[PDB]
């Protein structure tokens, strides 16, 4: 397959203020959205038929995660709290306070006993999903916290920052392993494991995503031509059919490359603003998009291939 | 340079 062919197929409207994220339940039923209108929606991930609405959160959200059973979701919101749901029921389980500035970016761990946050407090927490505890709280970055993910095992986070670094901590102890950086130093504004945790997928805001070995210390593998100076833009890997790198552009695009070629496959129109979020479903050639202000929705596309 | 995203060979 040298090119998908995505198509638009569902908009997923309602939300009344810019859309900050999407995310697929991991197992491919459904999808969650996070606005700057406080709210969470839940969306039929295949139909895009509106499920439900989840409120509470007192200012915007920044971030929503799925637990690996597809019943639990965490949130991160300007009022300095994560939140636990429970999806089927609509039901706050726990309020998550310690951060003293806006939580933006949070993830269960894939045994879903623990909670990774980053903060505009510059701290990465840990988190007890059971107790609600916060279990340890690193001075990971010196700027906002930008992402964080758990590896495929849960003995390693990711952390990216505006101050310029990706990090590697130790989960058990909270050591920093590692700290990537490629001589360059524009805001780190995204990262994430790969499925096999053997690479970390890193935005920069000077339009550049970087594939980083990260054992190695090395960055194997770059995709460019996108615009990305701004914002937080969450890129993918595609895995279920070609493989590929998905991620919004600050030009209201999707840009999907070759994994391998690192060419740009696709492009996809149809947001009238810059695509903050995409996700990849876990099993069928699915994207979910999103976008901010100007535009409030999100998008379903499906390809082949 | 193919790499392997998914698997642990
Ligand atoms: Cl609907
Ligand atoms: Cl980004």
């Amino acid at each position: 397959p040298v090119k998908p062919n995505y198509a638009l197929k569902f908009t997923l409207a309602g939300h009344t203020k810019a859309v900050s994220s999407v995310k697929f339940s991991p197992n491919g039923e459904w999808l969650a959205s996070s606005s700057a209108d406080k709210l969470i929606k839940i969306w039929g991930a295949y139909d895009g038929k509106f499920e439900k609405t989840i409120s509470g959160h007192k200012l915007g959200i920044s971030d929503v995660a799925w637990s690996s059973d597809s019943n639990l979701l965490v949130s991160a919101s300007d009022d300095k709290t994560l939140k636990i749901w429970d999806v089927s029921s609509g039901k706050c389980l726990k309020t998550l306070k310690g951060h003293s500035n806006y939580v933006f970016c949070c993830n269960f761990n894939p045994q879903s006993n623990l909670i990774v946050s980053g903060s505009f407090d510059e701290s990465v927490r840990i988190w007890d999903v059971k107790t609600g505890k916060c279990l340890k709280t690193l001075p990971a970055h010196s700027d906002p916290v930008s992402a964080v993910h758990f590896n495929r095992d849960g003995s390693l986070i990711v952390s990216s920052s505006y101050d310029g670094l990706c990090r590697i901590w130790d989960t058990a102890s909270g050591q920093c392993l590692k700290t990537l950086i490629d001589d360059d130093n524009p805001p780190v504004s995204f990262v994430k494991f790969s499925p096999n945790g053997k690479y970390i997928l890193a935005a920069t805001l000077d339009n550049t995503l970087k594939l980083w070995d990260y054992s190695k210390g090395k960055c194997l593998k770059t995709y460019t031509g996108h615009k990305n100076e701004k914002y937080c833009i969450f890129a993918n890997f595609s895995v279920t059919g070609g493989k590929w790198i998905v991620s919004g552009s600050e030009d209201n695009l999707v840009y999907i490359w070759n994994l391998q070629t690192k060419e740009i496959v696709q492009k996809l129109q149809g947001h009238t603003d810059v695509v903050i979020s995409t996700a990849c479903h876990p099993t069928e050639n699915i994207i979910a998009s999103a976008a901010l202000e100007n535009d409030k929705t999100i998008k379903l596309w499906k390809s082949d291939c | 340079t193919a790499i392997d995203v998914t698997g642990c060979v």
